[PDB]
Formats: C-alpha cells, sequence, structure tokens
C-alpha cells in the first residue's frame, strides 16, 4: 500500500573539482506522493534547489528529480536528505563519485 | 493536446 | 523509430487542507513538454519544451480549460471512490491517470491506451482494442457499467486513435530538430577494491537517449543477475540518462567477467572487460 523511496545521488557530468557541475538526487519508486527532499552541503540545506514535475512509472510508483548547480571542491561533502511516511528517521545518502 | 472528454467514475 | 505522446495526471486529496493537489504532465517520448500544477501561481497549462512555445494563445486556452476539467472530474471521483471502498473522509487518497498513443516512424497509428489507478493500484483500464474496459475489482466494476452505458470508449477511441495521433505528428514535426534523437551510450568500467582479496567491478553507461537499455554481467558464459547490483536508470537532467551495474569479484579473476550493453544507438551489442 505504501512504498519507500529509492534514492540515488549523483552528478550530471563526470566530477572534476573546480568545475561547475550539477548535483542530482533522483528519488523513485515511492508511494504516496508526499515527500520532502533536501540537498545538503556540509550538513546544511542548499536553498535554491529545483525539482521536476511529479510523474509515475508503470507500477504507479512516483519519481522526482531534485537538482542544483554546484562547483565541487574535494573538501566539500554533499548529500541528499529524504523524508517519507515510510521512514521513521529521514534518510541521508552521501554523494559518492564512484556511484 | 489533451482529450476534451469527461465521464465521472 | 516509434514515438509516443503521453499525459500523466495525479490528484491527491487534502482532507481539511483545501482542494486536492492536482499535477498534470505531458510527454513526447521521454521529453516533457507541458505541465500544470494546481498549487502554481499561473493556473494555466505551461510550456516545458522549446518547440511547444510557438503555440498560440488559443492553444493554451484550450489546454488550460481541458486540464482544469480533468482536475474537477478527479475531485468528483475522489469522493465517489471513497464511497466505493468504504473509507473515511479523514484520509488522503490518490487517483492517477495515464493515456496516450504511439505512432511508427511513418506516422501510422500503432496503439492507444488509458489506465486509471486508486491509491497506487489498478482501478480500471481500456483494453487494447479501444472498445472494452477491464476493471480490477468489483468496486471498479461500478465505474465500468457506467462507462459502458455512456459509451465512453467510443469518444475516447476517437481521441486515442485520431486526435492524439494528429497532435503527436504535429509535435514531431515542430520539434524535429531538437527532439532528443537516439544518442548512443558512452561506456566504461571502473574497479574498486573492497578488501585485499575482492573488488567491485562497475560497468557504466552515460549520456544516452532514449532511456531503454540493457546491462548484464557474465562470468565465463554463465549469468549472475543474483550477485549483480543494478541501479534504476536515472535522468542526467539535460535530456539524457545514466545507469550502472556492479559485481563483486575475487582479486585476480577480473578477466573472467564481461559487461554487455544494449541500446538503439549501438550498431552491435558492446562488450567490455576490465
Amino acid at each position: 500500500i505504501q512504498r519507500t523511496p529509492k534514492i540515488q545521488v549523483y552528478s550530471r557530468h563526470p566530477a572534476e573539482n573546480g568545475k561547475s557541475n550539477f548535483l542530482n538526487c533522483y528519488v523513485s519508486g515511492f508511494h504516496p506522493s508526499d515527500i520532502e527532499v533536501d540537498l545538503l552541503k556540509n550538513g546544511e540545506r542548499i536553498e535554491k534547489v529545483e525539482h521536476s514535475d511529479l510523474s509515475f512509472s508503470k507500477d504507479w510508483s512516483f519519481y522526482l528529480l531534485y537538482y542544483t548547480e554546484f562547483t565541487p571542491t574535494e573538501k566539500d561533502e554533499y548529500a541528499c536528505r529524504v523524508n517519507h511516511v515510510t521512514l521513521s528517521q529521514p534518510k541521508i545518502v552521501k554523494w559518492d563519485r564512484d556511484m | 493536446a489533451l482529450h476534451g472528454g469527461w465521464t465521472t467514475k | 523509430g516509434s514515438h509516443s505522446m503521453r499525459y500523466f495526471f495525479t490528484s491527491v486529496s487534502r482532507p481539511g487542507r483545501g482542494e486536492p493537489r492536482f499535477i498534470a504532465v505531458g510527454y513526447v517520448d521521454d521529453t516533457q513538454f507541458v505541465r500544470f500544477d494546481s498549487d502554481a501561481a499561473s493556473q494555466r497549462m505551461e510550456p516545458r519544451a522549446p518547440w511547444i512555445e510557438q503555440e498560440g494563445p488559443e492553444y493554451w486556452d484550450q489546454e488550460t480549460r481541458n486540464v482544469k476539467a480533468q482536475s474537477q472530474t478527479d475531485r468528483v471521483d475522489l469522493g465517489t471512490l471513497r464511497g466505493y471502498y468504504n473509507q473515511s473522509e479523514a484520509g488522503s487518497h490518490t487517483i492517477q491517470i495515464m493515456y496516450g498513443c504511439d505512432v511508427g516512424s511513418d506516422g501510422r497509428f500503432l496503439r492507444g491506451y488509458r489506465q486509471d489507478a486508486y491509491d497506487g493500484k489498478d482501478y480500471i483500464a481500456l483494453n487494447e482494442d479501444l472498445r472494452s474496459w477491464t476493471a480490477a475489482d468489483m468496486a471498479a466494476q461500478i465505474t465500468k457499467r457506467k462507462w459502458e452505458a455512456a459509451h465512453e470508449a467510443e469518444q475516447l477511441r476517437a481521441y486515442l486513435d485520431g486526435t492524439c495521433v494528429e497532435w503527436l505528428r504535429r509535435y514531431l514535426e515542430n520539434g524535429k530538430e531538437t527532439l532528443q534523437r537516439t544518442d548512443p551510450p558512452k561506456t566504461h568500467m571502473t574497479h574498486h577494491p573492497i578488501s585485499d582479496h575482492e573488488a567491485t567491478l562497475r560497468c557504466w553507461a552515460l549520456g544516452f537517449y532514449p532511456a531503454e537499455i540493457t546491462l548484464t554481467w557474465q562470468r565465463d558464459g554463465e549469468d549472475q543477475t543474483q550477485d549483480t547490483e543494478l541501479v534504476e536508470t536515472r535522468p542526467a537532467g539535460d535530456g539524457t540518462f545514466q545507469k550502472w551495474a556492479a559485481v563483486v569479484v575475487p582479486s585476480g579473476e577480473e578477466q573472467r567477467y564481461t559487461c554487455h550493453v544494449q541500446h538503439e544507438g549501438l550498431p552491435k551489442p558492446l562488450t567490455l572487460r576490465w
């Protein structure tokens, strides 16, 4: 009846420190549609974050893409924080360059 | 373009 | 190749918090071109692709009226289906609708579809003949009898195999230059030790369109879908897609594994080895 979101955090182009890129948090496979997604820089919420319009897959589960432009520095830590009814605590997925 | 027809359930 | 036009609708009841949230999106292939959000300031159908912006105000007038009528129909249906399923007026519920048509590269009609859901489960669907309905349970059979009597399938068919195809053909011509073509996948492999004795081999595919793709791992001919980790295909945000697949292998036996990639922009199935 209720399906928990799958979370992927990744960049659009291959990461290269100092070069402007796009940080993506793709959330999919969830139901119901109400969801909170925040992108984080060193633990703090990036304020200007855009997201796609709500859509769904053949199994009726929803998906959304949250994105913002970021200039990666090797010291900066980025993550996606997601809250959903299926979750007790908000899930944080850190950005890994190899995934 | 959208469909312009509506039948309620 | 083939093309599609699809409209997606979601209505979510907000008990005691106003009218239901309504979000509608139109796609040609995997490219969104229109949107409507009941919580947005415009209260109009809005363009989301460059080639649709050339449409005149009479187009946006008709699309705004028709999408609002769909939202008002869903308002009724949210209350009606709450009664069919004997549910309280206090919970939030969801109606989802998808319909559209496919055409061939010659523009000929291939298939039309319409499917409705309630709380994320099948409710009623139009059959591929565009003449009969399939209800998922006895509650949805109430809707089917009402639609069979009103001959709803006949008017809907006239759209799905007629008007839908008409507009899709026009969109494909208006956006022929910038419509995402078959962009082939850029492929590579990476190697990540997890211990002194094992390592993760990851097979990458980036910047491809359309989204359909197949990535598999073989170990000396045999398959290993069980020990393979496959992520869902994901949007890059620029119009292209990404996907990877990984397998954990013993250190020294990496040559015994092959990744295989399949896309429509690949003349032959690519095969990779570390």
